[PDB]
């Protein structure tokens, strides 16, 4: 709702994600992913060079992963919000149906012969 | 043309390993190759997987469906009403349109 | 409209088509995008002074300065073409075809 | 035999100014 | 084998794997604080 | 070039972007234009020989007159409104005249003719920025008027980019024009959508971005810029092909990669507004892309093409190009199918 | 755990992982525990949830 | 499922860790116990299918299907490892990855619960599949046959995109069991006859229906034996499989709009019956097989009945395991003498007698011999397409009477007669080609003593 | 820091290393004529760095452990083979020019690196301005077709376009008779079936096309047979010259910088030696290449990047 911010104050009322959540560690395992390639393309030993350099793939992708899904997660609440509330203001465009049982609506019947 | 490697002959691994398997060309990786593929093949997977098969518990509930059908004929024909009606559907709980 | 409007809108069409249809000179097509900023500078200059958007006065005189950059940047790339091909004929610039 | 390649004749397909 | 020139790898580079090191252990505070003040933020406005 | 000079104007190149995407003033929008192509043309030219003379004074042609109908458009709109504020435009004229200046300078088709030819002319480098970087600013005011343009140009203008960007790539061996013709096919799917949601126009082009930014960096990693060159990265950097496999399966829009993904939330918002036949025509239409993606696969990866004798001095020296973020970008051009949810980020 | 055998571990493992997560994704499916139509009845004196 | 998808990908990490003269035995162990677990999903009840998450579902269609795909990796990774030998270790690898990754998406689109994520994993399973022809195939004509391959099945998929998501718009979801009770009739209407075409003709392209097949034949004549296993066996059956669950909302149009494909089912499987007893060529001979083969099934899947779609399954199954044998029999041949041509190396039942044994059973299977799964599943299509219309029972007759021909043919012309005076290298059969050939044809006749669990939900 | 952009800005300037004697000697002449003893008593006189002429193993010498790689890791181009078959079916004769101009190339980039980051000269012996009068003389011969020229030319045109030329050229002038005796006085049996016309082929590209070309834009240097028996007075000569020609006196800082980018960049440096180009002279097949690049890869401390190879004693290899 605040122009050009990327977490609006408001959105501090939402739960933020967990750290295990499996998005999260989805996105920790691009990071890995990326220190493998770092030191394949560098034709040093993949899985054992610089374990320093491929935490802080792991690291950094974790820490900018966790933004994102928590901005991901604040905006499809405010579509909510914002699509429940218009519901609300405007009744006459979303009304209650009356439910007829399927003992009383007709459907024709097409034989598979 | 080019400077190209010329084609290679045709390995036949009877020839170093009279006793091969056709799995590996080293004698004790090709004996345990073959060990695993029979063993989980055939012993495992075959033999135990066909005895699970054979022993599911009323796969799709033919069998129950099958008491099933003994009591209800039981009843209706003691009781004398019909084995089967031709509705599915209590005619009463149907709103025909018109 | 005003009448003005016809001939300054009139002046930019020309100048417009003068710089879409080439001939050999690369001179002269600079020359028609000068002539394009011209008329736009003046089409500018008479809303801006007729509707008395006084802060607005300035925007045609920044209009001038990146006229001039433009026009510096294309007589900067004419003397290397010139350089190149001891002429400014558009039709040496045919390389990248291919 | 064994798994086909690309040859010369066939590598030249992709060296003209267009294919 | 013995390398004729010494690699540029040769040996490691302290000041950056100090600085990667550094790096990747603040990150991971910072992450870990901010979702503790997340989450007792969210507790606070909900009444929780 | 000074290193301190090239700097300086890449932050010129940069800065004009900058002001044109924070602008609320249509001059100031003018200008940032203007200051971006200043500083480029010197980066086309850095190399001076004539190919990137010509392809220099091409690009600065072609710039300029759209600069020229851009401000117009920018004029006309000021006389029916009496305002400069960068949002709809109020006359229809003003609306055609800055949806071809727009056009123009994304190099959409019919006005596409000067993308291939600037991008063979200049270095991988010099092509990568042109071909990203520069989408940034024409795309972010189309992003801002698109309540103005008209449906039937804008559509018009997509439809002839697929066509001509699948049509354009489908003769060329020469990687630099490759990579030009996919540029415009890949720019018809963003203006698209772009009547819409503008939201998926952003997702197209950031997606196509990073693939296009991870493409360029592994050919300068190569120093490679045609078809047969770079068919002899099998036998220097067998991890490089695989990396180019993956990465050209992905702008094939191929699942479950993630250039499938922009293909994919475009078609979902055209059905939703019941544009079925569009979609339906632009997905079969890139499939001509996907055809010179998998000639390049072929030729490069899945095959070993001939090599010779000399290649065998470059197996004793290590890649010494910087390939910054490479590995960074290659996951995130091939593996991101999986989150595609996260593009509310961008909403 | 011999530098022979503990890669035989891996799929084993991974079966007995997704078999955990298999059931932990029925934690999150009990909204009609005990209250479908069906099979709904009444707890025994010692059970605390039908199944789990 | 995640019992079943975590394994598999554990299979990764175990090949690339696996010293460098292990590779084949661990990940062929290994995917044995993957495909021995698999036998816990059939847990099928009579009303309701088997539903896990909200991701993922297994009923007695995706079941069976499911355990053909997870034995298949095992015989994959046995046939290949011959003919890889002088790989490069690490191209090795990168070969298992493919089959590993196949098989991950495989199951993963036999249990997709909603269709959305069905269409992705059913057009993942191009990528390796693609990599595995071009790549690991032998002769120059490989790098076409995937270029046919990957536009046949574009051509058909990305019409499929379009009609499933305007399906959700219009429905609200594409969850299967969601569909089931939410389906509405399909009413005639130009817009209408579209939709059923773009949400059948990616499934035909992949079956495949005669006049679409082309790409079919190429594809088996240039990929290794692996692919050709994975072909034949599996991926024609996503074809099926899709069918089978889509015609659920295209019903009632799917009365009339049935009609032209039946028809070139009904010729079509005659047509390419045909072609087999003048083939040059022994895997393109098994090609065209299939093509007949899958012709009844596009017929029992389009005429909708009980006994139809019960006969569709067991032939997908029974088809899976014996084009999956041929293809391995006719493979063992090309590694002695390197060539497909059948009529090359003839009289072999002297040279190979226990091999000739294979080519016998194999044979019987493929002219379905009752009470093979093959004939159970042919039979109960043409009990099912009698009622449809009495006539046709004249082309289910001429079909079986070529089929026998052909079948016969291709036994007698490599087996039977005077072997090649010339031909020299006709080793005796190796331990591992014999129980490569064992694990495709005990499996499928001792399905014979239980059938039912091949006889999916209709059953 | 590595040199790069960041280390000029911040001082790393060629000018401040240069001096009057940051030089570049070449000595050249035909074979046998004592080019090696003057070369190595010149650099060692004037405090220069001496590169032996570039052979088949140059390459091997600066990388690795340093020494000769087997033959099938150059191609097996044979110099003993050339002098034996100068006609050899298998292409062997324009194989060894164009794999001996490469490691000239590389050898040249070197010598600039060395030149241009420790302001200290360098000898060589022979370079890659020379190198075609072995080329002129092949063909003149028939030891090689016109389209090997041709491909020697276009890799020629894209390469040494981007480098400076010597400082100096010292050329020993020895007539082919007497060369042809100092030959059979060396003893290689090899060499001995080297014909006069082949060496009088390379003596005439020298005179005809080296030394008036290298005129216009170098200091050259011409000593007898016997003149050159001293190398002090050769390094009288080299101490004393104008140096007022020549591209030299055009460069800056900002020049020299772009040239040090290049030549320590060493595939950057040996790109185009392999243009794809299809000689059957130069051209391998796949499976051949294949096979050789998986053995290179399997020789010691070859198998990763330098400094990452455990094999060969490589510590901290998870820290690096
Ligand atoms: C005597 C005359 C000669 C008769 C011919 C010999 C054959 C009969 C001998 C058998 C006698 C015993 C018997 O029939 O009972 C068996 C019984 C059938 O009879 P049953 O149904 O009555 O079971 C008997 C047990 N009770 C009484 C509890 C029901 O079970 C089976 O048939 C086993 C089925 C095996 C099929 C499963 C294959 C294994 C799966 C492995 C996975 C890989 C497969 C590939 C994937 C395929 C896709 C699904
Ligand atoms: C829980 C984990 C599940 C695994 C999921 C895998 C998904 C794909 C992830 C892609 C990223 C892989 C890492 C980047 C590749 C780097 C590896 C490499 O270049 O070569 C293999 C290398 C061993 O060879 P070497 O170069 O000598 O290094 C020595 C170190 N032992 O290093 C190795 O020892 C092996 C490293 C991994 C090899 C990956 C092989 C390619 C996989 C891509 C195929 C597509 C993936 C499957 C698709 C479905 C995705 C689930
Ligand atoms: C959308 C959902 C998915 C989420 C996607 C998230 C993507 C964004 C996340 C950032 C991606 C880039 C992360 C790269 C991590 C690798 C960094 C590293 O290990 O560097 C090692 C070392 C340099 O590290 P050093 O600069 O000393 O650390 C201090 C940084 N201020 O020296 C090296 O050898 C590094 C060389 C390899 C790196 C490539 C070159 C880039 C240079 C980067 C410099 C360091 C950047 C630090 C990254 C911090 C990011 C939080
Ligand atoms: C995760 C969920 C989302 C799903 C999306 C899909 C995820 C996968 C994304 C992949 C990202 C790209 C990274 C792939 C890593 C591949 C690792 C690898 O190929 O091994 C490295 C090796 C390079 O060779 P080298 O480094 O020198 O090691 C010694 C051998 N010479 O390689 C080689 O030597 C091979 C050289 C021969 C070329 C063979 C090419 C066929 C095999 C290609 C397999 C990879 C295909 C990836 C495409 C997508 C697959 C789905
Ligand atoms: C998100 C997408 C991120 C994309 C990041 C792109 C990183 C590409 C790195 C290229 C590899 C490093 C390199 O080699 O530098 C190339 C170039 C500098 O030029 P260079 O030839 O190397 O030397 C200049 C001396 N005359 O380097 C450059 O000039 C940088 C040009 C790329 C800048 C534009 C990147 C695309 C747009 C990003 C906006 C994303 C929103
Ligand atoms: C081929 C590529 C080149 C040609 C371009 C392709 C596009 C032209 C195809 C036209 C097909 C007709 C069509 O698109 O139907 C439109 C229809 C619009 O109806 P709508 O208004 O949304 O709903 C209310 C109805 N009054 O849409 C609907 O009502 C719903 C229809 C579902 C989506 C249908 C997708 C179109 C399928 C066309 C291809 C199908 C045949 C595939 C052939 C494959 C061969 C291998
Ligand atoms: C519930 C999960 C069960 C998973 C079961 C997986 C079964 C896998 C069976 C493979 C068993 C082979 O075990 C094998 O043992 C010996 C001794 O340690 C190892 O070491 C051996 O290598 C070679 C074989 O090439 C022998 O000649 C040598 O005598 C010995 O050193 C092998 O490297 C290892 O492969
Ligand atoms: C590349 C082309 C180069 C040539 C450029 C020439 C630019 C000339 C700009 C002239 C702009 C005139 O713009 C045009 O004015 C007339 C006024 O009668 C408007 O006329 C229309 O709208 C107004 C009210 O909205 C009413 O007159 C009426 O509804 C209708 O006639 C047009 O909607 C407008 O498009
Ligand atoms: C492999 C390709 C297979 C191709 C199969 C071809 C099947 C052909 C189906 C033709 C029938 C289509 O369905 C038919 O469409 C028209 C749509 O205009 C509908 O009719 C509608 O349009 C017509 C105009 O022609 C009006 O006269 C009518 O009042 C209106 O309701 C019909 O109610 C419907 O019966
Ligand atoms: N074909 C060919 N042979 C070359 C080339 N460069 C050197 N050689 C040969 O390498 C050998 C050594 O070269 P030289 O230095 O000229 O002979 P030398 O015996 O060492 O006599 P010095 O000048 O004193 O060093 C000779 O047989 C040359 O013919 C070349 O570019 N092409
Ligand atoms: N279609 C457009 N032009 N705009 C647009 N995205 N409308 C859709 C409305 C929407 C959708 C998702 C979210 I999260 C939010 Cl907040 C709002
Ligand atoms: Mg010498």
């Amino acid at each position: 709702r605040a122009t050009f911010q990327f977490l609006p104050d408001e959105a501090r009322s939402l739960p933020p994600p967990k750290l295990t959540d499996p998005r999260l560690a989805f996105v920790g395992f691009l990071g890995y992913c990326s220190g493998l390639i770092d030191n394949a393309i560098r034709r040093r030993p993949v899985l054992l060079a610089g374990l320093h350099r491929q935490l802080l793939y792991i690291t950094s992708f974790v820490f900018v992963g966790y933004y994102l899904l928590k901005r991901q997660d604040y905006m499809y609440a405010v579509r909510d919000h914002d699509m429940f509330s218009y519901i609300k203001s405007h009744p006459e465009d979303f009304p209650e149906k009356d439910k007829k049982t399927y003992g009383e609506v007709f459907e024709e019947f097409h034989p598979v012969r | 043309r080019w400077q190209e490697d010329p084609e290679p002959e045709d390995e036949n691994l009877y020839e170093k390993n009279p006793d091969s398997h056709g799995y590996d060309k080293d004698p004790a990786v090709d004996i345990w190759n073959m060990r695993v593929v029979f063993f989980f093949g055939f012993s495992i997977v075959l033999v135990l997987g066909s005895t699970f098969v054979a022993y599911l518990p009323d796969y799709r509930m033919q069998e129950w469906a099958r008491r099933e059908a003994e009591r209800l004929v039981k009843y209706r024909e003691a009781h004398g009403l019909p084995i089967m009606e031709s509705n599915c559907f209590d005619p009463s709980k149907i709103q025909l349109p018109e | 409209m005003s009448m003005v409007y016809m001939n300054i809108m009139m002046a930019f069409t020309v100048s417009l088509v003068g710089l879409l249809m080439y001939r050999s000179h690369l001179m002269s097509s600079l020359l028609c995008l000068e002539g394009m900023m011209l008329s736009l500078f003046v089409m500018a200059a008479l809303t801006i002074l007729n509707s008395h958007f006084t802060l607005a006065s300035m925007m045609p005189i920044i209009l001038l300065v990146f006229a001039a950059c433009e026009a510096a940047l294309g007589l900067s790339l004419l003397v290397m073409v010139s350089n190149t091909y001891g002429t400014d004929y558009v039709q040496n610039l045919n390389l990248l075809q291919c | 035999a064994r798994q086909w390649q690309p040859d010369v004749e066939w590598a030249e397909q992709y060296g003209g100014a267009v294919m | 084998k013995f390398y004729i020139q010494e690699p540029p790898h040769g040996s490691p580079n302290w000041l950056k794997v100090g600085l990667t090191l550094g790096t990747s252990v603040f990150l991971w505070i910072y992450l870990i604080k901010q979702h503790n003040e997340d989450v007792l933020e969210y507790k606070r406005r909900n009444g929780l | 070039m000074n290193p301190i000079i090239f700097i300086i104007i890449l932050l010129t190149i940069m800065l004009g972007t900058i002001i044109v995407m924070i602008s609320s003033h249509w001059l100031l929008v003018w200008i940032g234009f203007e200051m971006n192509m200043l500083a480029i043309i010197p980066i086309m030219m850095k190399n001076h020989n004539p190919r990137a003379t010509e392809a220099s004074t091409k690009y600065f042609l072609t710039q300029s007159t759209a600069s020229m109908l851009l401000m117009m458009a920018v004029i006309i709109n000021l006389m029916f409104s009496g305002q400069w504020t960068v949002m709809k435009l109020f006359n229809p004229m003003a609306s055609m005249l800055m949806t071809m200046a727009l056009a123009m300078k994304l190099g959409m088709a019919p006005f596409h003719f000067w993308v291939p030819e600037v991008t063979q002319g200049i270095p991988l480098s010099s092509g990568l920025i042109l071909l990203t970087w520069q989408k940034l600013a024409p795309m972010s005011v189309l992003y801002q008027i698109f309540p103005s343009i008209n449906l039937n140009l804008i559509l018009t203008l997509s439809v002839l980019s697929i066509l001509i960007g699948g049509w354009g790539g489908l003769n060329q061996t020469q990687l630099r024009k490759i990579m030009a013709y996919s540029s415009i096919a890949h720019m018809g799917w963003m203006t698209a959508v772009l009547p819409y949601n503008p939201t998926m126009t952003l997702l197209n082009l950031i997606i196509y971005i990073i693939m296009t930014s991870t493409m360029f960096t592994m050919f300068m990693a190569n120093s490679t810029t045609t078809t047969l060159s770079l068919s002899h990265t099998w036998n220097k950097t067998p991890i490089m092909t695989v990396l180019i496999l993956a990465t050209l399966l992905s702008m094939g829009g191929l699942p479950p990669l993630s250039g499938f993904m922009p293909k994919w939330m475009i078609i979902q918002e055209m059905t939703k507004n019941n544009s079925i036949i569009l979609p339906t025509f632009m997905a079969i239409t890139a499939l001509l892309n996907l055809y010179f993606y998998m000639r390049l696969t072929y030729s490069t990866t899945l095959t070993m093409f001939p090599s010779t004798n000399n290649m065998k001095m470059k197996w004793q020296f290590p890649l010494m190009k910087k390939m910054t973020f490479l590995p960074t970008m290659v996951v995130l051009s091939t593996m991101m199918l999986p989150l595609t949810p996260m593009l509310s980020v961008l909403e | 755990v011999v530098r022979d055998h503990w890669v035989h571990v891996l799929v084993p493992m991974g079966f007995v992982f997704g078999y955990y997560l298999d059931r932990k994704n029925d934690e999150k499916l009990t909204a009609f525990r005990n209250k479908s139509l069906l099979y709904k009845r009444e707890l025994k004196p010692n059970e605390e949830v039908t199944w789990k | 499922m995640l019992k079943y998808i975590i394994p598999t990908i554990m299979l990764m990490p175990l090949t690339w860790l696996s010293k460098n003269n292990m590779i084949w035995v661990n990940s062929t162990a290994h995917s044995l116990l993957i495909s021995f677990t698999s036998l816990l999903l059939m847990n099928q009840f009579g009303d309701n299918s088997l539903n896990f998450s909200l991701l993922f579902f297994s009923d007695s269609l995706s079941t069976p299907l499911l355990i053909l795909t997870m034995w298949l990796l095992p015989l994959m990774l046995m046939a290949s490892q011959h003919h890889l030998s002088k790989e490069n270790l690490t191209r090795k690898k990168l070969f298992i990855t493919m089959l590993i990754s196949l098989q991950l998406f495989l199951i993963m689109t036999f249990t997709a619960m909603e269709l959305i994520l069905f269409y992705i994993l059913f057009e993942a399973t191009l990528v390796p599949t693609l990599i595995i022809i071009t790549r690991w195939g032998n002769q120059t004509e490989r790098l076409n046959a995937g270029l046919y391959f990957l536009f046949y099945t574009l051509a058909g998929s990305l019409p499929l995109l379009v009609a499933l998501i305007y399906i959700q718009n219009t429905v609200g979801s594409l969850n299967f069991l969601m569909l089931q009770y939410w389906v509405q009739p399909v009413h005639n209407s130009w817009s209408n006859v579209f939709m059923w075409l773009a949400c059948m003709m990616a499934f035909m392209v992949k079956m495949p229906l005669y006049g679409l097949h082309l790409w079919l034949p190429k594809a088996h004549v240039e990929a290794p034996i692996a692919g050709s296993m994975v072909l034949a066996a599996v991926l024609l059956k996503l074809g099926g499989y899709g069918m089978l669950r889509i015609t659920l909302i295209l019903n009632p149009m799917t009365d009339f709009m049935a009609y032209p494909f039946i028809m070139l089912s009904l010729w079509g499987m005659i047509m390419t019956s045909s072609i087999c007893l003048r083939q040059t060529d022994l895997k393109s001979l098994i090609a065209y097989s299939s093509v007949s083969h899958m012709a009844l099934v596009i017929v029992a899947i389009l005429i909708q009945t009980p006994w139809s779609y019960m006969g569709a399954t067991a032939l997908m199954i029974a088809h899976g395991l014996t084009s999956s044998m041929l293809f391995c029999l006719a493979n063992s041949n090309y590694e002695r003498i390197h060539s497909r041509t059948m009529i090359l190396a003839r009289g072999l039942q002297t040279l190979l007698p226990l091999m000739a044994t294979w080519w016998l059973l194999a044979s019987l299977t493929n002219l379905a011999l009752p009470p093979t799964i093959n004939l159970i599943g042919e039979l109960f299509v043409v009990m099912s397409t009698f009622s449809w219309s009495n006539i046709t029972i004249i082309l289910m007759g001429v079909n079986m009477v070529i089929t026998a021909l052909y079948s016969l043919y291709m036994l007698i012309m490599t087996q039977r007669g005077k072997y090649t005076y010339h031909i020299n290298n006709i080793s005796p059969s190796f331990t591992r080609e014999n129980a490569l050939m064992s694990l495709h044809i005990l499996p499928l006749l001792l399905l014979t003593l239980n059938p039912k669990i091949i006889l999916g939900p209709l059953y | 820091l590595q040199y790069g952009p960041l280390a000029y800005i911040l001082g790393e300037k060629a000018t401040k290393k240069m001096t009057e004697k940051s030089k570049l000697i070449t000595v050249d002449g035909n074979i046998c004529s004592g080019k090696s003893k003057l070369a190595k008593e010149i650099a060692e006189k004037l405090g220069l760095k001496h590169f032996p002429e570039a052979g088949i193993h140059y390459v091997d010498s600066t990388t690795g452990d340093g020494k000769p790689l087997p033959v099938q890791f150059s191609g097996n181009c044979s110099l003993e083979k050339f002098y034996d078959d100068p006609k050899s079916n298998d292409g062997n004769s324009y194989r060894l020019q164009a794999w001996l101009y490469a490691s000239r190339l590389l050898q040249y980039a070197d010598a600039l690196e060395h030149l241009l980051s420790t302001g200290q000269g360098v000898v060589l012996e022979r370079s890659i301005y020379s190198d075609f009068v072995f080329l002129e003389a092949m063909y003149r011969q028939g030891f090689i077709r016109k389209q090997c020229v041709d491909h020697y030319n276009q890799v020629k045109k894209v390469t040494i376009c981007e480098y400076l030329p010597p400082h100096v050229v010292v050329y020993v002038d020895v007539p082919v008779p007497e060369v042809q005796s100092r030959i059979q006085k060396k003893g290689n049996p090899h060499e001995m079936k080297i014909t006069s016309a082949y060496l009088q082929d390379i003596e005439n590209a020298y005179k005809g096309t080296f030394l008036p070309e290298m005129s216009e834009k170098c200091e050259v240097l011409q000593y007898s047979a016997w003149e050159a028996q001293d190398a002090e007075k050769v390094v009288e000569d080299i101490e004393y010259l104008k140096y007022d020609k020549g591209p030299w006196l055009d460069q800056n800082d900002r020049k020299l910088h772009k040239l040090r980018m290049l030549v320590q960049d060493k595939l950057e440096v040996l790109n185009y030696t392999s243009i794809p180009v299809f000689l059957p002279e130069v051209t391998v097949g796949a499976h051949q290449s294949d096979q050789v690049f998986q053995e290179f890869t399997e020789l010691p401390g070859r198998k990763y990047r330098a400094g990452y190879n455990e094999d060969v004693g490589d510590k901290w290899i998870w820290l690096k």
